[PDB]
């Protein structure tokens, strides 16, 4: 409805993103000639986010996801952004067949309250995601969503991702077959920057 | 007789390897290079069985073509689930950038 | 994959049903001979439920929408049913990063749940209807979902209909073309009988 | 030549009334007698346009149809939305009873 001719598919924002199926011809890959951080550096330039981006992941070391579990578990409680309007706005009023002078209590109000929104923020995880050599730098941090319970009452309703940031970076492109004519040329990399309960 | 061979065979899926630069669209679509996105093809006459995942339009009007063929055609194997696949391309101020393309490769057929 | 040749559509149980769109020639209706109410009681028998089925409604006269919400809103706050498992296994027990030794307190335990439960049930709403001539009795009870509001927190899921009961009812049945050959047999006729909150 | 005349137009929802009768399901379905029930027909050949509906895959199938006609068909003109119909019938155990019959009524098409 935006492009009268649909001769190509059009491209989706829906999160989150399978990466490339790449293919392994080694004509794709760049070599050693320009795989040097000095010039990489300076050309992505004021792109670069070490917050974001590496040549080599924190991640590494010096079953794990009963972790994952209990990773969500504590960052809900301790939820970022402003209480939700739909939350804050609610007083448990109306009790004695739609109402009573006070079917609860003050206090009770702003702990059932922190209470729903725990239940019901969406925490992103984040994690170290290696892309390939056609990548520069080759790993970038990913987010994502904690989806194995549910974030609504009653049951139904599970986190999925609701705004997105892009993050710039550089790709190995071969113009002509067989990889002949390569660079590094900025592209941009979508991450879920924000989760939302959601049916 | 112009037309493929897909009269005794039933509705089914096949295979079909799509290369980008056989499209044209190697200008558009830096990567991948192509994809394995399958096509649907076959019959679907009566009778349909449970493997030719019809819909209840799609068996009416295998009956009623059956009975009178001029009335109305068969339905037609499409497909009955897609997957998505990535894909880095030019966009409209070209940018590039990586995005999901839904709907793109057939996982499964049936009768429609 | 019941049946292993699919030549007829299969029936499903999805509620609610639009009613039969019936074909307006005045031959397949019955005529006075017998539409008399003694014989109708006789050969249905022990199938009359006059909570449910009638020759003249209750609902009659000796906007009406905001109404609808009223009552929805008074019927959630004595739901009827046991305490849902999936409420009253709820302490809102961990609260200082997954605990306290009791984030909330009693009271508000129980006073949180009866408001979880009020928030969350979905009642049925019932509404006479008009079956027409070509079954009898002619009225009949029918339940329905409250759907102009979300049942869940966060907004997202709504009322649907959970589970359903036939009411046996029946039919002028016309054997031959024209309505040549005509009588009445008992036919199962669905009705909503509980509603749940779904997404 | 054996076909409906279905080349020069394109995708989209024909009228069909289907009669049980005539189908001989008169003593299973007791109502209603019939209903219009519609079905699709039509061209999706290159190029697809807004108004066709169709998905990724239809649109890159017809693209690889277009350019070599031998290695796939061209998608086909489906249902891409129905609606359910109530009917009353003789069920498995000779009693009859009323229900939803979905997917049974075509409202819109698509290349698929
Ligand atoms: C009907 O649906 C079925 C599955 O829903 C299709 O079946 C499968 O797909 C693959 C083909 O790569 C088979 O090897 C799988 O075993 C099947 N799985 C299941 C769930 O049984 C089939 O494609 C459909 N029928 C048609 C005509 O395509
Ligand atoms: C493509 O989709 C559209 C709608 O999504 C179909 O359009 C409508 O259906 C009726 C036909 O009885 C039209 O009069 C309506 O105005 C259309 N409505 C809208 C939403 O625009 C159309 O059938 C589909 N295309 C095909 C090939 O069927």
């Amino acid at each position: 409805m935006q492009h009268y001719l649909h001769i190509r598919p059009a491209p989706s924002d829906n999160l989150p993103l399978v990466d490339l199926i790449e293919h392994p011809d080694p004509i794709f890959d760049p070599k050693e000639k320009d795989l040097n951080e000095t010039l990489l550096r300076s050309l992505l330039g004021g792109h670069y986010d070490p917050g974001f981006m590496a040549t080599s992941p924190p991640e590494d070391r010096p079953g794990g996801a009963e972790d994952l579990a209990e990773l969500d578990q504590l960052l809900r409680q301790r939820p970022s952004g402003a209480m939700p309007s739909e939350i804050k706005g609610l007083e448990f009023s109306e009790g004695l067949a739609q109402g009573k002078k006070q079917r609860l209590s003050k206090k009770l109000r702003r702990k059932l309250q922190m209470w729903l929104w725990s239940q019901t923020f969406c925490p992103v995880l984040y994690a170290w995601n290696d892309l390939g050599s056609r990548f520069w730098p080759r790993y970038v941090k990913v987010g994502s969503c904690f989806s194995k319970r549910s974030c609504s009452v009653p049951e139904g309703m599970v986190c999925k991702p609701s705004k997105s940031v892009h993050l710039t970076v550089l790709r190995w492109r071969c113009q002509r077959r067989g990889g002949q004519r390569c660079g590094w040329i900025p592209i941009q990399y979508p991450i879920i920057s924000e989760c939302k309960c959601s049916c | 007789e112009n037309s493929s061979s897909d009269q005794r065979q039933a509705c089914k899926k096949h295979e079909l390897y799509v290369s980008f630069r056989d499209l044209g669209w190697q200008d558009w679509i830096i990567a991948p290079e192509g994809y394995a996105a399958y096509y649907c093809e076959g019959e679907c006459a009566f009778p349909l069985n449970s493997y030719m995942n019809a819909t209840n339009h799609a068996i009416v009007q295998t009956l009623v073509h059956f009975i009178n063929p001029e009335t109305v055609p068969k339905p037609c194997c499409a497909p009955t689930q897609l997957n998505a696949i990535s894909v880095l391309y030019f966009d409209d101020s070209s940018n590039v950038i990586l995005k999901k393309y839904r709907n793109m490769v057939v996982r499964a057929c049936g009768c429609h």
